């Protein structure tokens, strides 16, 4: 049920039809900062917490959205082979639990902003599907935070 | 080091290979597969990560995460100012285990015949050049 | 000896060798041509159903028959009273030709074989096929 | 009446079904449930087999007969494709029952039927007309000169 | 109440259903589906396992066991003496959870829906026979 | 590893080839007495343990013997669907715990007798996966014991 | 540890590729590494084969010595998929090392190794897994009772 | 005699009959079930590996591992002083064995005839198999 | 420097992928594409055959003898006295034409990345070895 | 007419039939010096007169050898191509007409013994395209030779 494989299917194919073959290898800063200006409306966090402190313009930040656009890519693309994502997230969720300012309620801020960026960009959007796949994606990275 | 020109040759090469490949997680492990196949040292040297089984979660999981980040970067190619920070934020990830310049440079010799086998067109230097430009950033 | 495992691989092995229709000719055919090559002075017992033309329309009906019977023993191997019975009438019904002792030991060899060649030698078990393929020739030849 | 292509196709079906290479049991079932009724409406038929413990189907001896003729039909079933063979294999069934002082016409007209009720509670979805068409072709040829 | 006969269309139907049919687990959810269908009462009555979810390890592998013990009884059919045991000792184990008539005559209602569809022959009372004869032996 | 996708393949293949279209639906308990037999003389267990006690002609441990081939069925048959073995088994499991009598060193023994009885019925037999499955069989039942 | 049924699929490829049934030469070298190594993390070893020309791997009667093995690790990988015939194979290379004073487990991990070794070297796109996985379930069988 | 040449055709054909897994259990079946035939007297030389079950784990594998050599031999065929040592060897492996002389005659007829079926006899070059393969026996008979 | 097993690896892949590729005729222009889509300096250094047009009868029939000549090498890799000669007659037909170290390593680029998109398995090193191993003998 | 398509595909298959995934990478010398061998005695023609002189242990003449047989290989596998073919002839031609020694009836004897060769390994061999094309390529190296 939660993000069965054509769920999962459906959003690794819109993810990347999001990023298709035309887009993905310029602006995945563009989609991440649209991110990331999303997620601290949202979730509130102070943007003065990350690596260069937020500023769409900060080489540092840059490097960090690319960063963590690119950890939600590994995930969503690995969605449909259960095993292996659990572990993916695993591993995500220790990287945050090092840090203090993470927050679950946090967690699923930015992964529902990930969803919601990606549908104001991909029209259609499965917007069900997203939404039930990420808020996966958010137990694995968010688990005890 | 990797040029304006020898970067497009690879950022297409690479999304023509990685990307229309099937399912990442093969070829991901198959690039370790080959790094092992080409430097068995090192096989070792991902002892914190199932490294015993090559077909697990954990194993697998990790992999990706470089296929990955290794995704994340030639794609920053082209920002000279974000893939530096980026490549140094991935140095320091490397500095707890010892790798010496013959492991990078093995690493690079998985990764470039693992590709070229994935393509109809690959130019071997333009490659070079790049996996060189990221070796770099990420060792010293 | 001809276990209840035999008996259980061999009814199988049986089914599988046993064609239908026409391809029983098949397998027939087979373990008739051999047992009159090893051996030819045996082709005289049956001038009656046309030993001499193997593929006459008598000797089909015949062979055809051999195979009959043959296959109620393996699907009475099971249950024992039967069987004695079914190789008794069989055995009444060779008492009369003066058929020779060293032919029942060749027509299951011939039989053996032309079961394996059908099914295959995919590790044909020669222990259960003669153990049980000799409990049946008692009865008929004694 | 002409037992047609069609219908040895048809009938060696039904009788694919409803039937075991690998065990005499499923046969024996079926074969006195034939004998059941066969009797059952010709008493004195029954007499034809004191050669066999009729009187106690149950028997072995009786059972051993049941395997006898089952597989005498299913060895006549078969030859229904090759019919050159089948006419020398009737031919033969004949005479064995020429043999047998009694049993005549008439009485293959009894086990007909008897055969008639049997086999819809054996094989699934049975052909009545192509088994009564083919069951005549071999049962003409054995009761023949009968 | 199942003859001689009435065994033998059902033995090869059911295997020509049951047996040649794809994943059993399938056909056996499938089952169960039908009870709950045409029998919502009984739904809650598998509490124990995991029937909230039709879908989960826990519940397939009951459909299973039934369709599974369902399959060592066709086959014991002939055996009148072992059936009879295997029966009884079927009876006990449905002893403790509560069952009306209504159940057992519900179940041999899904199952008779179940399996038509999966034959190109299936007779009614023949299985109607047998479906009793074995009805019977669980319940009293 | 551990009995893959093929072996169980293979296995359930050759079980049922075993017990294939011109056999399953008569003698499981000349299998079966056969797998008890061999089950007995390993394990070194005693039959007057079984309902019936042994004696391959008492109506009781027919029953029963056909109960445990099938439990065995059940198993087998599902190894493909990892998910759903582990639960099957464990219940299993769970009906032997409720029994004085069971050691985990006897569970594989009656294990290893089925593997055994089919490879002497069907020559085939790939044993090297049979044990190897068997082998977990053995796991999800004597879990424990 | 289960060399499973895609593992010695997956190793007889390997094992495919980097052989020659038509020439002994190519043979030889694998061998030859795998003993080059062998030895170099075993000079003790290396006595064992006193029997063979070992002081000078490029002689005869040692090149004659490593086409005997490597033939028998190919008659074994072979029987990879007919286990009962692959059971009394390595039964049998077993007792032959058996026989052999000396020679006992602990050489078929060093030897083990020494494969794992060489392979990558030979066979296009080895997997490490599959081989370390299989050569072991055969290797279990030939040391076994030594 | 074996020229060459003929070693060299001898290495193909050779290859290309040497099945591949249980595909070889195919051919060695072949050359077995010859043997034995032309020359029963000789199935009695393996009691050991069950001469009698030709189908048996015990000889199959002992079937096997005589194509195992003999491939060597084939494989070798070209640099002569290895050769000479694998036959030794061999030789000293059916040394102790009873094998009769006329044994190794049949057994290369029983071969070459076996890899005749097996390749095909698009022309099959006997002059060479047999050339080679006696060179073969040689040192293992003598 | 190209060693007894780097040997094998080449001498397969080699075969593996000029051996069963189409026509070579193909592949061997398809090589010199490349000699000189990477080193545009070497186009007009054939200019003796027909090199102006690249599907001319003259200048494909140049390509094959190289991939030939090059496959006659790769065959005797393991005969080092007799490759060393045929080596040694191959340097001195280079002699004439002037060639830098520019030009052979520039040569085992346009090699090694016609190859690996022919074949599923390609190891890098153990090519790269051989190629030189030959490169050598044919220059100094 | 003259070697056709169908001849020289024949041919291009035994001769590589011959070189088959099992040979070619071995022992072309031992198939070339055989070739030599019979060149040397239907041609008459003196071994004194290659590099090495000969000798098929001379490790210059094998290279020789090798060389050759090469050529030969180049252009049979390339007479399915008429065009191409006429040129990679002719320019053996020119390399033969460098030297004096080399008769337009001797490279028709090594160009027989090509195919001959061919055929005692390849029994198959249809010797009559092989003759048919050699001979056409016996045209091309001895062009006014
Ligand atoms: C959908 C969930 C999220 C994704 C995709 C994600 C993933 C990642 C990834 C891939 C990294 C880099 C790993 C590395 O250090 O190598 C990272 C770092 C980091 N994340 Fe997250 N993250 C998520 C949510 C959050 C939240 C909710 C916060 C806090 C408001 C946060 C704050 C940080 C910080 C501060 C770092 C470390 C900065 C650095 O790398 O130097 N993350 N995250
Ligand atoms: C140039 C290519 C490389 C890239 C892009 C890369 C990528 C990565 C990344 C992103 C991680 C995971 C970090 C995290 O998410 O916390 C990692 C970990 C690691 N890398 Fe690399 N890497 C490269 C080179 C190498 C080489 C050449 C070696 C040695 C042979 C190596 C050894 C390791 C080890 C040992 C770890 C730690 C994993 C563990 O055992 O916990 N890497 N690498
Ligand atoms: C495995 C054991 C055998 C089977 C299944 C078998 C069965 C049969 C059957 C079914 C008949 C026809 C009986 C009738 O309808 O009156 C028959 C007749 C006959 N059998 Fe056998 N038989 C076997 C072996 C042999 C052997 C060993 C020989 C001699 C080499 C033999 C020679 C004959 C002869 C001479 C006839 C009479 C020919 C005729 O008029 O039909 N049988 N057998
Ligand atoms: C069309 C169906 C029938 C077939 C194919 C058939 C089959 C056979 C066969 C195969 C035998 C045993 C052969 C032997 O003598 O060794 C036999 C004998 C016999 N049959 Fe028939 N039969 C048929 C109809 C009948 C009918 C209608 C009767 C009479 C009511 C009958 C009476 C007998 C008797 C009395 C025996 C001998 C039993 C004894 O040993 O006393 N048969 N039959
Ligand atoms: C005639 C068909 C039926 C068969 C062959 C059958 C089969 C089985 C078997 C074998 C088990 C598992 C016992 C064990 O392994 O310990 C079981 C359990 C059970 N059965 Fe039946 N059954 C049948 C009828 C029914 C009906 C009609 C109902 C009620 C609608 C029912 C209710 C249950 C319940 C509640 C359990 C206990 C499972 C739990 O919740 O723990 N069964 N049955
Ligand atoms: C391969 C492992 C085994 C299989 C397939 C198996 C499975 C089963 C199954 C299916 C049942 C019937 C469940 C029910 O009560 O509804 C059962 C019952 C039982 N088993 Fe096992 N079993 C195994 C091993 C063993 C061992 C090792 C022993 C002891 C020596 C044992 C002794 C018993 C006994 C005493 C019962 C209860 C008798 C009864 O049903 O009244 N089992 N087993
Ligand atoms: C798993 C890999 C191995 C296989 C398949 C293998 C293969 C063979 C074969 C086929 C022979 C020749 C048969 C004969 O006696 O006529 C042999 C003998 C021998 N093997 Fe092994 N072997 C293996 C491992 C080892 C190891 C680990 C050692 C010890 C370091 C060893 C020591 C020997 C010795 C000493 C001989 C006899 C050489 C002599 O003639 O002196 N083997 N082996
Ligand atoms: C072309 C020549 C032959 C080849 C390739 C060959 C090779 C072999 C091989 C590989 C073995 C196993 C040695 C060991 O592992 O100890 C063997 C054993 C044996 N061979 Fe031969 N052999 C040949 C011909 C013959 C002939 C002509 C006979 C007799 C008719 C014969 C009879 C035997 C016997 C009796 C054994 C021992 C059986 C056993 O215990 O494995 N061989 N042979
Ligand atoms: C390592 C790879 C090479 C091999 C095996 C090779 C092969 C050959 C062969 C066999 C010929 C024809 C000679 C004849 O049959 O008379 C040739 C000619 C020639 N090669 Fe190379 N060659 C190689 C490297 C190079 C490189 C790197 C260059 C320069 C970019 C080069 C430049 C030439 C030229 C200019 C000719 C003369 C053709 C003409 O214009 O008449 N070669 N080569
Ligand atoms: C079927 C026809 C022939 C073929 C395949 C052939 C082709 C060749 C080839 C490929 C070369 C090497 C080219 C180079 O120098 O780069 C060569 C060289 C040579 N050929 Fe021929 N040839 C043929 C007939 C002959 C004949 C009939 C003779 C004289 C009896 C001959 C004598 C020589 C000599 C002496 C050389 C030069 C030695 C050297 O390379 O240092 N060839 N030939
Ligand atoms: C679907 Hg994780
Ligand atoms: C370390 Hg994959
Ligand atoms: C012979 Hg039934
Ligand atoms: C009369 Hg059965
Ligand atoms: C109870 Hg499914
Ligand atoms: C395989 Hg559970
Ligand atoms: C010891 Hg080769
Ligand atoms: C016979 Hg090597
Ligand atoms: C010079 Hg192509
Ligand atoms: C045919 Hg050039």
């Amino acid at each position: 049920e939660c993000c069965s494989r054509g769920d999962a299917e459906v959003v690794i194919s819109e993810w990347d039809q999001v990023f298709n073959a035309a887009m993905a290898g310029s602006s995945e800063s563009a989609v991440g900062v649209a991110i990331f200006d999303a997620f601290f409306a949202s979730s509130g966090v102070s943007p003065s917490m990350f690596p260069g402190g937020g500023d769409s313009n900060n080489p540092e930040f840059l490097a960090q959205v690319s960063r963590v656009v690119s950890g939600a890519d590994i995930a969503i693309n690995s969605l449909t082979n259960r095993a292996t994502c659990d572990s993916l997230l695993s591993h995500l969720n220790a990287q945050h639990r090092a840090i203090s300012g993470v927050t679950g309620a946090a967690v699923t801020h930015l992964s529902q902003a990930i969803s919601s960026v990606v549908a104001q960009v991909l029209p259609s959007a499965h917007i069900d599907a997203w939404e039930y796949c990420m808020a996966y994606i958010a137990a694995g990275i968010g688990a005890g935070l | 080091v990797c040029n304006r020109l020898e970067q497009i040759l690879v950022k297409t090469q690479w999304a023509q290979s990685y990307g229309e490949a099937e399912n990442r997680a093969a070829f991901s492990r198959d690039l370790f597969s080959e790094l092992f196949n080409i430097q068995g040292s090192s096989r070792a040297l991902f002892s914190g990560v199932g490294v015993d089984d090559m077909n697990s979660a954990a194993f697998t999981a990790h992999c990706l995460r470089v296929t990955g980040a290794l995704n994340r970067l030639i794609s920053q190619l082209d920002q000279q100012a974000t893939i530096n920070a980026d490549l140094a934020h991935l140095a320091g990830q490397h500095a707890s285990r010892n790798l010496d310049a013959s492991n990078f440079a093995a690493m690079g010799q998985a990764v470039m015949s693992v590709v070229p086998t994935h393509l109809d067109c690959f130019n071997q230097h333009a490659w070079g050049e790049c996996y060189e430009r990221i070796a770099s950033g990420i060792s010293g | 000896d001809c276990t209840s495992l035999n008996r259980l691989l061999v009814k199988r092995q049986w089914a599988e060798a046993y064609g239908e229709g026409t391809n029983r000719e098949l397998l027939g055919n087979r373990i008739w041509e051999d047992l009159f090559a090893n051996m030819p002075d045996a082709r005289g017992l049956f001038s009656r159903v046309n030993g001499n033309d193997i593929d006459s329309s008598e000797f089909q009906a015949h062979s055809l028959r051999v195979l009959g019977g043959l296959d109620m023993c393996v699907a009475s191997l099971d249950d024992v009273p039967v069987l004695n019975a079914l190789l008794a009438r069989l055995n009444s019904q060779h008492d009369s030709r003066g058929i020779p002792a060293a032919g029942y030991p060749a027509f299951v060899a011939s039989a053996i074989s032309a079961v394996r060649a059908t099914v295959g030698a995919r590790s044909f078990d020669n222990d259960a096929w003669n153990s049980c393929m000799n409990q049946i020739v008692s009865g008929i030849s004694g | 009446s002409c037992c047609s292509s069609e219908d040895r196709a048809n009938v060696m079906h039904n009788w694919d079904a409803a039937w075991s290479a690998a065990y005499s049991d499923r046969r024996v079932a079926l074969a006195q449930a034939v004998f059941a009724s066969l009797f059952s409406r010709d008493a004195a038929a029954q007499g034809l087999f004191s050669g066999v413990s009729a009187d106690n189907p149950d028997s072995a001896d009786f059972r051993a007969h049941c395997v006898r003729v089952v597989n005498g039909l299913d060895v006549a079933i078969n030859m229904l494709n090759d019919p050159a063979v089948l006419n020398e294999q009737l031919a033969h069934l004949s005479a064995q029952h020429q043999a047998r002082a009694g049993v005549a016409a008439a009485h293959f007209d009894v086990m007909a039927e008897a055969f008639a009720e049997v086999m819809p509670q054996v094989s699934s979805c049975f052909s009545s007309d192509s088994w009564n068409r083919c069951f005549a072709r071999i049962a003409n040829g054995i009761s023949a000169g009968l």
